[PDB]
């Protein structure tokens, strides 16, 4: 959980 | 229509809920817990969403969109539903059923 | 609707649109029952739902 | 979102969009597994309502997304609207989401983990950029 496999760019 | 089409994200901190009480007072309760105050504020159309934070590299669910400011005030906290204070309830319902 | 209870410093954060007679679309009850008391009165409901 | 910015396609595979029959988002979500969505008490969710997971741009329709049914509703029975205290339901989807690099889950915490004041932490939805 909580690892998206797409990484937020914030 | 000042809906999004595309997913929108902010940053904003988690204020104590001792400052938060310096804008909602009485309103504050311990199911709750504050964020923004910034110059970023969730508004209609976002409520039952994600306020998530680090914790490991992990992002763990701390709050809920659930109320705040009647015109979405960008220097006004947010006010969400504090997760570690219900996550029992979910544990016994996701358990149970 | 029933703007009684209005007004309200806080509303919550839902998405359930009210077109108000002005022309514009109140996000929910909540703040066009705010808007209601504002104009005192003057401002209805034309339908529910985007202008 | 007041002041928000596009995020990048797919980077919260967790959020997802509470919709009517008809196509109309109400109110956001979380996958918190892959039969049970996190939302408000106040979004007065039913379930003739549909769970929209793998969403992105609402105005597209070549996003490849899914439309879960609700099969039950959970209410915290402790939930007072006169406060808004204790606003949090549980969705138990009928059909289970599949998971992928754009639909997943997010973690819970533990009823002692603390987070502190001044911690940087997202909130993501598509609600109005402006009021």
């Amino acid at each position: 959980c909580g690892v998206p496999a797409i990484q937020p760019v914030l | 229509a000042n809906t999004p089409d595309r997913l929108q994200q902010a940053s904003l901190p988690l204020l104590s809920n001792t400052n938060c009480k310096k804008y909602w007072g009485t309103k504050i309760k311990d199911a709750m817990i504050c964020a923004g105050a910034s110059g970023v504020s969730s508004c209609m159309g976002d409520s039952g969403g994600p306020l998530v934070c680090k914790k490991n590299g992990a992002w763990t669910l701390v709050g809920i969109v659930s109320w705040g400011s009647s015109t979405c005030s960008t220097s006004t906290p947010g006010v969400y539903a504090r997760v570690t204070a219900l996550v029992n309830w979910v544990q016994q319902t996701l358990a149970a059923n | 609707v029933d703007c009684s209870e209005y007004p309200k410093p806080a509303c919550t954060k839902e998405y359930r649109p009210l077109c108000g007679s002005d022309n514009k679309t109140y996000g929910n009850k909540c703040n066009f029952c705010n808007a209601v008391v504002e104009s005192n009165g003057t401002l209805t409901l034309s339908h529910f739902g985007k202008c | 979102i007041v002041n928000g910015e596009e995020a990048v396609p797919g980077s919260w595979p967790w959020q997802v969009s509470l919709q009517d029959k008809t196509g109309f988002h109400f109110c956001g979500g979380s996958l918190i597994n892959e039969n049970w969505v996190v939302t408000a008490a106040h979004c007065g969710v039913t379930t003739s309502d549909v769970v929209v997971a793998g969403e992105f741009d609402q105005g597209s329709s070549s996003e490849k997304i899914q439309k879960l049914k609700i099969a039950k509703v959970f209410k915290n029975s402790k939930y007072n609207s006169l406060t808004i205290n204790n606003d949090i339901t549980l969705l138990k989807l009928s059909t289970a989401a599949s998971f992928s690099q754009t639909v997943s889950a997010v973690c819970l915490p533990s009823a002692s983990d603390d987070f502190a004041a001044g911690t940087t932490c997202v909130t993501t939805g598509w609600g109005l950029t402006r009021y």
